[PDB]
């Protein structure tokens, strides 16, 4: 779930 | 034990993280409802091919789900769960969001839902070669339609579609049934000082949601397996990562 936790960051 | 205070404070949170991220003014969505494509249009749309119509309808939907995922990251409890229960919540959760948020752009009128611009019916997605599912979400549309959601019904409803404590794979339940929990006593006490509480029973049943989400999934299969060069070079990977399997 690369993106997802991406997106989840900051 | 969230006092009155605090779920006070818990319904106007939630209700502003949905209203900072709702993505498409109600107010443009409603007038837009006069704007609905021509015959030609929609001639122009079922003569699309399956792939160009998948293309553009999954980068929609993307479009969508980023502001999903932003409603999750601004909501109350959320940010503070483990990662592995934020990213098990929105894999599972941001789809069944983006369907009920939908209802907003559906006019139960003449059966027409906001896309690209102007309202069409269900035959305007006839080149995807999914017209039953396609016929579910309307269907569904339809259904959420006749409860008349304010925007922040909406907000409350869409929170418990997401923090959902029967996700399979979450490792720690229990903070999710316990934020879950403190999200049904917000959504009531709004419906109690709005006297909207007969809805609760009228919400969509059991499994509604986890099946529109499944067939989606399996559609998107069925393409990919005709079309599998497309998915790769075209789609967003967000939706790729979401949905292929
Ligand atoms: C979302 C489910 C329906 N969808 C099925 C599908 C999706 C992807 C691949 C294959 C099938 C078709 C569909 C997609 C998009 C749209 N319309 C829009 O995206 C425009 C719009 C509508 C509502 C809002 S909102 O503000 O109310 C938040 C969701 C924002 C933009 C129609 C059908
Ligand atoms: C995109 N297509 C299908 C070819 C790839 S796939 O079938 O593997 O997905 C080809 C194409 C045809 C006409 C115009 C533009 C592109």
């Amino acid at each position: 779930h690369k993106i997802l936790h991406r997106l989840l960051q900051d | 034990y969230a006092s009155l205070t605090e779920i006070e404070h818990l319904v106007q949170s939630v209700c502003k993280s949905y209203r900072e991220t709702c993505q498409l003014r109600l107010e443009d969505l409603l007038r837009q409802r006069s704007n609905i494509f021509s015959r030609e249009e929609v001639t122009g749309y079922q003569r699309k091919s399956m792939w160009e119509m998948w293309e553009r309808c999954a980068h929609h939907l993307t479009e969508a789900i980023q502001y999903v995922v932003e409603f999750a990251k601004r909501l109350s409890g959320f940010m503070e769960l483990c990662q592995n229960d934020q990213i098990v919540l929105l894999k599972a959760g941001a789809m069944e969001v983006v369907l009920v948020r939908m209802c907003r752009a559906y006019n139960a009128d003449n059966r027409t839902v906001f896309f690209e611009g102007k309202y069409g019916g269900m035959e305007l997605f006839r080149a995807l070669g999914c017209s039953e599912l396609i016929s579910s979400i309307f269907d569904f549309s339809h259904s959420l339609s006749a409860l008349h959601f304010s925007e922040d019904e909406i907000a409350l409803y869409t929170a418990l579609v997401l923090i959902n404590a029967h996700r399979p794979g979450l490792q720690e339940k229990r903070k999710v049934e316990q934020l879950q929990y403190n999200l049904e006593l917000a959504f009531h006490h709004h419906l109690c000082k709005t006297h909207r509480q007969s809805i609760l029973a009228k919400l969509p049943p059991k499994g509604k949601l986890r099946s529109l989400c499944s067939q989606h999934v399996e559609r998107l299969q069925i393409f990919q397996h005709l079309h599998p060069i497309v998915v790769q070079a075209a789609f967003p990977p967000l939706y790729k990562e979401l949905f292929s399997t």
